[PDB]
C-alpha cells in the first residue's frame, strides 16, 4: 500500500516450474496445434474453394 | 554510384598520359553539350542529394556556399518552368564550375566507407 | 525434454515446419479416419453398401 | 485551423489534390497521372455501364455487345468509349513510364513507387487482356486460345493449370464466365495499386524535370496544376472525340466483329496493338518457354533501373549520351510493336531478334555502361 | 612489443559476409523444407502430383492409389 | 606481470590475502565478509545496513567522539558498504598507519557497543534514507529489478529493508545478526598497496584471534532462486529520462558459463552520448542508437551472485516517442547473440575483455576491492595467466550456445521508470526475444 518494492501478491497464479523447459514447451504445443489446425483447415478452404473453377460436371461429360 | 568511385576512376584516367589525351577534350565537349550551365547550374547542383550521405554533406557546407546553391536552385527552377535559358551573368562561366561539394561528399564517404570495413574486421 | 523444445521449437524455421509436416500427417489421417467412421455410422445406407447387387 | 487541416478525411484528400506541394517547374510530361486517373474513371465508369447489358454466357456474350451497339441508347457511345479508352489508356502509360525512365523517377527515393508501378502495369495489361476476350468475337477466341496455352509451358504442371485456366478443355463459355468476373475485378484492384504507388511517392514528392530537389520552391497542387492538368484533359478529349465519334474502329481488328468460330482459324493471330512488342519478344526466343520467360522479363527487368543505372545524376536532362541511347530505346519499343504484327517470314524473323536482344541490352549493358561514362565526364569535364 | 593490432578485412557486400552467412545456411535450409513441405501440401490435391510424386513414396504412397470402380464413374 | 597474491590462514579459520604493490604509499585493508541481507529473513531484513550505520556508533573501549578523532589522526578514511551477498569494511591510510587501521576494523567487528541510545537515533535516520534514494534512479531501477526477478525471495529483498522493520530492529536482533554471520570462517582480511604479508598476518592474530567460528564451515562462496519473468512500470511524467533495466536469470560466480557471459555482455557492451569515442564503437547497438538518437546511454551488465545471476542491459533515453524503437532495437542485438555471432564479434570481445578485467584494477582500494571479491565469491583469487586462458577458451560456438539457452524466447524482467508510455506491454517486450525469420 505504500512501498514498491514490496511485489503485490501474484502467489495465486505463479506457476512453480515456470522456467523449466518442459513450461515453455507446452505452450508452444498448444500454439502448434492451432496453426496445424489452422494450416490443415486452409489447406481443405484453399483446395475445396479452388477447385471450383476446375472442369464443372457438365462440362466434363 | 558513389562520388568516392567516380573520383577514384577520374584520378586514374588524369594520371594516364594517354587516356587523358584522348579523355579530357572529349569530357569538355561533353559538359558544353550538356548544358547545365545554361540555367546557371554548377555541376556540383546536380548531384542526387536525397541520400543519407549527402543530406550530411550538405549540412556541412559552409552557411554562404549553402546559401548560394538554394539561390542556383531556385533560379534554374525558374529558368525551367519558363522555358528561358540564364543569359549574362547567369550562364555559369567555366571558371566558376568549382566542386564545392566534392571535398564534402568525399569526405562524409570516406568515413561511411571505413564504417564498413571496420564492422567486417577479423582479429588475426 | 529440452531436447524436444532444441529441436522442434527453438528455430523457428523448424516449428514452422514441423506444423506443416503435422498438418499434412493430420490431414490425410483424419480424412481415412472420418471416411471409416461416416461409413460405420451410415451402414447399409450408401452406394457402396447396396452396389454389389449390381 | 482550416477545417480542411483539422478534419482527417477532408486532410487526406487535402494532402493530395489540394495542399499537396508540388515542384513548380513540372512540364506537360507530368500530366500523364492524372490524364491515367481520367482514363481510368472512363473505364470504370464505361465498364460498369457495359455489364447493365453485356451478358457473359458464350451463347448470348457476342450478341450481347451487338445489342447494346444497336439497342441500348447510347449504347455505341459507351462501347465505343470503352473500348477507345482502353487504347488510350495504354498510351498515356506508355507516356507516363517513358517520363519515368527519361527523368530517372525511378531512382532513390522513388524505388517502390517505381516498383508499385511496374505491377500496375502488369494489372493494366491483364485487365485490358481479359476485356479483349469478352467480346468472343474471332480475335477474343483465338487471342484467349495462344495467350492461355503460353502456360503450357510450365513444366510439369503446365497443362494442368491451363485446364484449370480454361475451366475446360478449351476456351468456351466457362473461361467466359470467369474473364468477365475477374475483368470486373481488376480494375478495382488496379486502382488500389495506383493510390498504393501515390501514397508512396508522397514521401519524396514529385521529381521534376532537372532532377534537383524543389523543397526549395513549392507550388500547391491547387490551383496551379489543377488548371495545368485541364489543358491536357481537353486535349484528351479532342483526341478522344476524334477516335470514339468519326473513327471508332480504327483502332480495332475487323475480324472481332467475327462471332467465335472454333473451327476456322482467322489469318493472323495478333494481340491488341498495345501488346504488340512483348508479343515480339516472345517470337524472338525459339524455345517455348524460353519465349514465356522473356516476354515476362521484358517487364520485370524495369524493375532493376534503380540497381543498372549508376549515374550520380538523376534523369536525362543533362546527360547528352543517355539521350541518344534513350531515343534509340524508345525507337527500338516501337520496332518491336510493329514486328509483333508482321508475318512470321524473312527478313523479320532475324529483325525481331535483334530488336530483342538491343531492348535487353540496353537495361543490362547500355545503362550501366553509358551511366557510369558520363559519370566521369561530369567529373573531368568541370574540372 | 607490439606496433599495431593485427586484423583483416573480411569481403563483404551489402553488409554480409561470409561468417555471418554461413551461420545462417542451415536455417534457409529449413525454411527450405518447410516451403516444400508447405508447397507440396498445397498441391496434394492435384491429381498430378499425386500419380508423379506422393503414391511413389514407399508404404505410404498408396494412400493416394484410389480407384473409382467403372460401376460408379459416370465419366 | 602483476605481484602475486599471497594468501595464509589462522586457526579459527580467518582469510589474509594481500597483494604488495611497492610503488605506492598508501595501502587498503579492510574486511570483505561472505554476508549480507541475503543472509536476513524477513523479519530482520534491513538488520546488515542497520549494523553498518552503528558499526560507527562506537565501540565498548572508544565512544563515538573518540573513534571519529582515532581515525582523523590516522590520517585516511574508514569506509563500508553493504551488499546482497557480501559486506566490506575497509581503511585507507598511509603506509605506516596499516596496524592502527585494523585495531581500529577489528574494533568496530567485535566489539561495537549497540546501546539503545544510538539505535533510536539511526532509526530515524535510516527512516529519512528510504526517501532519498528515491533520486538516485539506476539503484531505483535495480531495487525493483531485483524486487521482481526474485519475487518474494532472499534475492528480491532491498537492502535498507521495508519502514515496518526498521521501527522494530533491537539492539538484540543486531547483536543475533552479526554473531550468527560475522564468522571467521565468512571473512577475509585483505591488504593491497604498501602492506607486508607477514606483518598483516600479525595484527590478524593480535586482533581477529578471538573470533567465533562457524558449527559448519563451508568454503567461501557457498550459497533456491526461481526467477520471475515481469516487469515493474513506475510511470512518472514529470521525469524528463526513462530509465529501463531489461534481465534474464544469468550466471552465477561459479558457473561454467560465467566467462562465455561476460563475452557476449561485451558483445553488446556500453554506449555514452556525453563521451565523445561513444559514437565511433564497434558494437551494432551503439551504431544504432547513436545514429538515430534513440538513447543518452546503455550499460549493459552481468551481476552474479552465489547462485544465480542477472544479465540485461540498462537504458537511459529522453527521446521518449522512440522508446519502443529503442528496445526493439536492442533486443533484436540479443537474439543475434543466438543467431548470427560468428568469429568477428566474439575476438573483438575477447581482445576487449582480456585488458578490461585487469585495467578495472587501477588503485589500491580496487586491488584489494578485487581481491576481497574472488575470496568471497571463489574461494581463491584467479591469477591473471587463468583469467586469459579461461577468455581464450570461449568460443563462437559457447557464445551461440549459452545465448540459446540464456536469451532466446526466455522470460525477461522489465523495470521502466518515468515516462515510459511509449513502452509496450509485457507481451510485445518479451516477443522481441525471438526472431521469426530464425
Ligand atoms: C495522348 C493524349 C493527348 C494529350 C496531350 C498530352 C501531351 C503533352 C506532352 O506531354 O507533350 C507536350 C510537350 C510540351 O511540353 P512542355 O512542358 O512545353 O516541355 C516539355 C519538354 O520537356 C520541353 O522540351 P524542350 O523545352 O527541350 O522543347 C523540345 C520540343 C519543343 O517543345 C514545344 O512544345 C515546342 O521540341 C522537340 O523536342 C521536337 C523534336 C524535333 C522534331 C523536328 O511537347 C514536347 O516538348 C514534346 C517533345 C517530345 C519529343
Ligand atoms: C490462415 C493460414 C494459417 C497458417 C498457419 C500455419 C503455420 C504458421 C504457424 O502456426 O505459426 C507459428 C509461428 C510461430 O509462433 P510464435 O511466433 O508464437 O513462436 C515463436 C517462438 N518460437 C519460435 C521459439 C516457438 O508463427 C509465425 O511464424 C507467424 C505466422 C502466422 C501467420
Ligand atoms: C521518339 C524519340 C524520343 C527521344 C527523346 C529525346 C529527348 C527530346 O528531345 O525530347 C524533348 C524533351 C527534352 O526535355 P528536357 O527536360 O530534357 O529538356 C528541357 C530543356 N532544358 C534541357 C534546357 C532543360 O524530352 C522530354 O520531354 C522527354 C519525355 C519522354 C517520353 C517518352 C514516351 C515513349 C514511350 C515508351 C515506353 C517504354
Ligand atoms: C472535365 C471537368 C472540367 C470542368 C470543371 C473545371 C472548372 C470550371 C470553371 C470554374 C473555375 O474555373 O473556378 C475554380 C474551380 O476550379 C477548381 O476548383 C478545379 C480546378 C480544375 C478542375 C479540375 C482539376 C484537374 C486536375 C486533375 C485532373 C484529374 C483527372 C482525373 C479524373 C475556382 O478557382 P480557384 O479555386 O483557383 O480560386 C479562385 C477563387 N475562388
Ligand atoms: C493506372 C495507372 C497509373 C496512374 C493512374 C498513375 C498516376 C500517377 C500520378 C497521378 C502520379 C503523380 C503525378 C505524375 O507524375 O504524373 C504518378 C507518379 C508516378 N507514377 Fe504513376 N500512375 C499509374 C501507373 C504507373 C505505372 C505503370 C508506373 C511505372 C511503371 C508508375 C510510376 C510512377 C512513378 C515512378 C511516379 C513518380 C514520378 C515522378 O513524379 O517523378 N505509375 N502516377
Ligand atoms: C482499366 C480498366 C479497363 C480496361 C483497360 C478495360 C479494357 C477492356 C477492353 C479492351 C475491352 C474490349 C473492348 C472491345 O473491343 O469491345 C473491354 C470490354 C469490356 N469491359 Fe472492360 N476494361 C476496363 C474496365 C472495365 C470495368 C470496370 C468493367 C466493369 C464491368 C468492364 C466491363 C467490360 C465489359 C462488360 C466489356 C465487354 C463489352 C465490350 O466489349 O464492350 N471493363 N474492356
Ligand atoms: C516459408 C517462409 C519463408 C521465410 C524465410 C525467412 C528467411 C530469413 C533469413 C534471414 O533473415 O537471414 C539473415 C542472414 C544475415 O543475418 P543478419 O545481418 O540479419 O544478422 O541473411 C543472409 O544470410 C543473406
Ligand atoms: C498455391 C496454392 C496451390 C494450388 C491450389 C490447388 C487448387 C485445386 C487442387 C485440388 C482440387 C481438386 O482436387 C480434388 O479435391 C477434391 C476436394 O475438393 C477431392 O475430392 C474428394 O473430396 C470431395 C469432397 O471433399 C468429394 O466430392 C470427392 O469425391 C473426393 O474424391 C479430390 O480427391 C482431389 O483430387
Ligand atoms: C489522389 C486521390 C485523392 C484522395 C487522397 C488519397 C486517399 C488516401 C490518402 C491517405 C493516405 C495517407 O496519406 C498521408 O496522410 C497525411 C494526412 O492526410 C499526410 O500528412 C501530411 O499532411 C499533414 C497536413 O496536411 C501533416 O500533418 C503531415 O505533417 C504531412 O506529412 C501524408 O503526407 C500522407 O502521406
Amino acid at each position: 500500500g505504500k512501498s514498491t518494492y514490496k511485489i503485490p501478491d501474484f502467489t495465486p497464479y505463479l506457476k512453480k516450474d515456470r522456467n523449466t523447459d518442459a513450461n515453455r514447451l507446452f505452450s508452444y504445443f498448444m500454439i502448434g496445434s492451432f496453426g496445424m489446425l489452422s494450416a490443415a483447415g486452409a489447406k481443405a478452404t484453399v483446395q475445396d474453394f479452388l477447385s471450383n473453377m476446375s472442369a464443372s460436371a457438365d462440362v466434363l461429360a | 554510384a558513389s562520388i568516392t568511385s567516380v573520383v577514384k576512376t577520374s584520378e586514374l584516367i588524369l594520371k594516364s598520359p594517354l587516356l587523358s589525351k584522348i579523355v579530357v577534350p572529349l569530357a569538355k565537349t561533353y559538359v558544353k553539350f550538356s548544358g547545365y550551365r545554361q540555367l546557371g547550374f554548377k555541376m556540383n547542383d546536380l548531384i542526387i542529394e536525397e541520400t543519407p550521405n549527402m543530406q550530411l554533406a550538405l549540412r556541412r557546407l559552409p552557411p554562404t556556399e549553402s546559401y548560394d546553391r538554394v539561390y542556383r536552385l531556385i533560379r534554374a527552377t525558374q529558368f525551367s518552368l519558363s522555358h528561358k535559358l540564364a543569359t549574362g551573368n547567369d550562364i555559369t562561366k567555366p571558371e566558376e564550375d568549382d566542386h564545392y561539394l566534392i571535398p564534402y561528399i568525399l569526405d562524409v564517404e570516406a568515413e561511411a566507407f571505413e564504417k564498413d570495413a571496420l564492422d567486417n574486421l577479423e582479429v588475426v | 525434454a529440452t531436447t524436444f523444445y532444441n529441436v522442434f521449437v527453438k528455430r523457428n524455421s523448424a516449428f514452422v515446419a514441423t506444423i506443416l509436416a503435422s498438418a499434412f500427417v493430420f490431414d490425410m489421417t483424419f480424412e481415412t479416419a472420418i471416411d471409416n467412421f461416416w461409413d460405420r455410422i451410415n451402414a447399409g445406407k450408401q452406394w457402396k453398401d447396396i452396389r454389389h447387387k449390381y | 485551423m482550416a477545417l480542411r487541416k483539422k478534419n482527417s478525411l477532408l486532410n487526406m484528400a487535402n494532402s493530395y489534390v489540394l495542399d499537396s506541394p508540388q515542384p513548380s517547374n513540372l512540364n506537360y510530361f507530368w500530366n500523364f497521372g492524372s490524364l491515367l486517373a481520367l482514363c481510368l474513371v472512363i473505364q470504370l465508369a464505361t465498364g460498369i455501364t457495359l455489364a447493365m447489358h453485356y451478358t457473359s454466357h458464350a451463347s448470348l456474350a457476342f450478341d450481347s455487345v451487338e445489342h447494346i451497339m444497336r439497342d441500348v441508347n447510347f449504347g455505341w457511345f459507351i462501347r465505343y468509349a470503352h473500348a477507345n479508352t482502353a487504347s488510350f489508356f495504354f498510351i498515356c502509360i506508355y507516356a507516363h513510364m517513358g517520363r519515368n525512365i527519361y527523368y530517372g523517377s525511378y531512382k532513390t527515393p522513388r524505388v517502390l513507387p517505381w516498383s508499385i508501378g511496374v505491377i500496375i502495369f502488369l494489372l493494366l495489361i491483364i485487365t485490358a487482356f481479359m476485356g479483349y476476350v469478352l467480346v468472343f468475337g474471332q480475335m477474343s477466341l483465338w487471342g484467349a486460345t495462344v495467350i492461355c496455352n503460353l502456360v503450357s509451358a510450365i513444366p510439369w504442371l503446365g497443362e494442368d493449370i491451363v485446364h484449370f485456366l480454361w475451366g475446360g478443355f478449351s476456351v468456351g463459355n466457362p473461361t467466359l464466365q470467369r474473364f468477365f468476373a475477374l475483368h470486373y475485378l481488376m480494375p478495382f484492384v488496379l486502382a488500389v495499386f495506383a493510390l498504393l504507388h501515390l501514397i508512396a511517392l508522397h514521401t519524396a514528392g514529385s521529381s521534376n524535370p532537372l532532377g534537383i530537389t524543389s523543397n526549395v520552391d513549392k507550388l500547391s497542387m491547387h490551383p496551379y496544376y489543377s488548371f495545368k492538368d485541364l489543358i491536357t484533359v481537353f486535349a484528351f478529349l479532342l483526341m478522344f472525340t476524334l477516335f470514339v465519334f468519326f473513327s471508332p474502329d480504327k483502332l480495332g481488328h475487323p475480324d472481332n466483329y467475327i462471332p467465335a468460330n472454333p473451327m476456322v482459324t482467322p489469318a493472323s493471330i495478333v494481340p491488341e496493338w498495345y501488346l504488340l512488342p512483348f508479343y515480339a519478344i516472345l517470337r524472338a526466343i525459339p524455345d517455348k518457354l524460353g519465349g514465356v520467360i522473356a516476354m515476362v522479363a521484358a517487364i520485370l527487368i524495369l524493375l532493376i533501373l534503380p540497381i543498372v543505372d549508376r549515374s550520380i545524376i538523376r534523369g536525362n536532362a543533362f546527360k547528352p549520351i543517355s539521350k541518344l541511347l534513350f531515343g534509340f530505346f524508345i525507337c527500338n519499343f516501337l520496332l518491336l510493336g510493329v514486328l509483333g504484327q508482321v508475318h512470321i517470314e524473312p527478313p523479320f524473323i532475324v529483325l525481331g531478334q535483334i530488336c530483342t536482344i538491343f531492348y535487353f541490352s540496353y537495361f543490362l549493358i547500355l545503362l550501366p555502361m553509358v551511366s557510369t561514362i558520363e559519370n566521369i565526364f561530369f567529373y573531368i569535364g568541370s574540372l | 612489443y607490439v606496433k599495431k593490432p593485427s586484423y583483416k578485412i573480411v569481403p563483404h557486400f551489402l553488409g554480409f559476409n561470409i561468417p555471418t552467412v554461413s551461420k545462417w545456411i542451415p536455417i534457409f535450409g529449413i525454411w527450405g523444407a518447410a516451403a516444400g513441405i508447405g508447397a507440396l501440401f498445397l498441391i496434394e490435391g492435384v491429381p498430378r502430383t499425386r500419380q508423379d510424386i506422393l503414391s511413389k513414396i514407399p508404404i505410404i504412397g498408396e494412400h493416394w492409389i484410389r480407384e473409382i470402380p467403372a460401376s460408379d464413374n459416370p465419366f | 606481470v602483476s605481484p602475486k597474491t599471497r594468501t595464509s590462514n589462522l586457526k579459527n579459520g580467518l582469510t589474509i590475502a594481500s597483494e604488495s604493490n611497492p610503488l605506492v604509499q598508501t595501502a587498503t585493508v579492510g574486511v570483505w565478509i561472505d554476508a549480507g541481507s541475503r543472509n536476513e529473513n524477513a523479519y530482520n531484513n534491513g538488520t546488515a545496513h542497520f549494523f553498518e550505520h552503528l558499526a560507527f556508533k562506537g565501540t565498548d573501549k572508544r565512544s563515538q567522539h573518540q573513534l571519529e578523532l582515532d581515525i582523523e589522526n590516522m590520517g585516511g578514511h574508514l569506509n563500508a558498504y553493504t551488499s546482497r551477498e557480501s559486506t566490506v569494511y575497509y581503511a585507507k591510510s598511509f603506509k605506516d598507519d596499516v596496524p592502527k587501521s585494523v585495531e581500529i576494523l577489528a574494533d568496530i567487528l567485535q566489539h561495537s557497543k549497540l546501546a539503545e541510545s544510538a539505535i533510536d537515533r539511526e532509526r530515524e535516520v535510516i527512516t529519512r534514507e528510504l526517501e532519498e534514494v528515491n533520486k538516485q534512479y539506476e539503484e531505483v531501477v535495480f531495487d525493483h529489478l531485483h524486487a521482481t526477478a526474485f519475487m518474494n525471495q532472499p534475492l528480491g529483498r532491498t537492502i535498507l529493508g521495508p519502514r515496518e522493520n526498521i521501527q522494530t530492529i533491537t539492539n538484540t536482533e543486531l547483536r543475533k545478526f552479526i554473531t550468527e554471520n560475522y564468522t571467521a570462517d565468512r571473512m577475509v582480511l585483505v591488504g593491497a598497496g604498501a602492506v607486508d604479508h607477514d606483518a598483516l598476518v600479525e595484527l590478524a592474530e593480535k586482533y581477529f584471534s578471538h573470533l567465533p567460528s562457524s558449527q559448519s564451515p563451508v568454503p567461501l562462496g557457498t550459497p533456491i532462486p526461481n526467477f520471475v519473468g515481469s516487469e515493474v512500470r513506475l510511470r512518472d511524467d514529470t521525469m524528463p529520462v526513462a530509465h529501463i533495466a531489461i534481465a534474464v536469470e544469468g550466471v552465477s560466480w561459479t558457473s561454467e558459463d560465467y566467462y562465455t557471459a561476460l563475452v557476449a555482455q561485451a558483445i553488446i557492451g556500453n554506449y555514452d552520448r556525453a563521451v565523445g569515442t561513444s559514437r565511433h564503437q564497434g558494437s551494432r547497438l551503439s551504431n544504432i542508437v547513436s545514429e538515430n538518437n534513440l538513447a543518452n546511454s546503455f550499460q549493459s551488465f552481468s551481476t552474479s551472485y552465489s547462485d544465480t545471476g542477472l544479465w540485461g542491459i540498462y537504458l537511459t533515453s529522453e527521446n521518449t516517442t522512440q522508446i519502443d524503437d529503442l528496445v526493439h532495437f536492442t533486443l533484436k542485438e540479443w537474439n543475434r547473440l543466438s543467431t548470427s555471432v560468428s568469429n568477428l564479434q566474439v575476438e573483438r570481445a575477447k581482445s576487449q575483455l582480456k585488458a578490461g578485467l585487469l585495467l578495472s584494477l587501477d588503485g589500491t582500494t580496487y586491488v584489494a576491492e578485487d581481491i576481497g571479491r574472488q575470496l568471497t565469491t571463489l574461494g581463491r583469487r584467479v591469477t591473471p595467466a587463468e583469467v586469459e586462458a579461461k577468455l581464450e577458451a570461449v568460443t563462437e560456438h559457447d557464445v551461440r550456445a549459452w545465448a540459446q539457452k540464456t536469451l532466446y524466447d526466455k522470460d525477461i524482467a522489465l523495470v521502466g521508470l518515468g515516462p515510459i508510455e511509449g513502452l509496450y506491454d509485457y507481451n510485445r517486450i518479451r516477443n522481441d526475444m525471438s526472431m521469426m525469420r530464425w
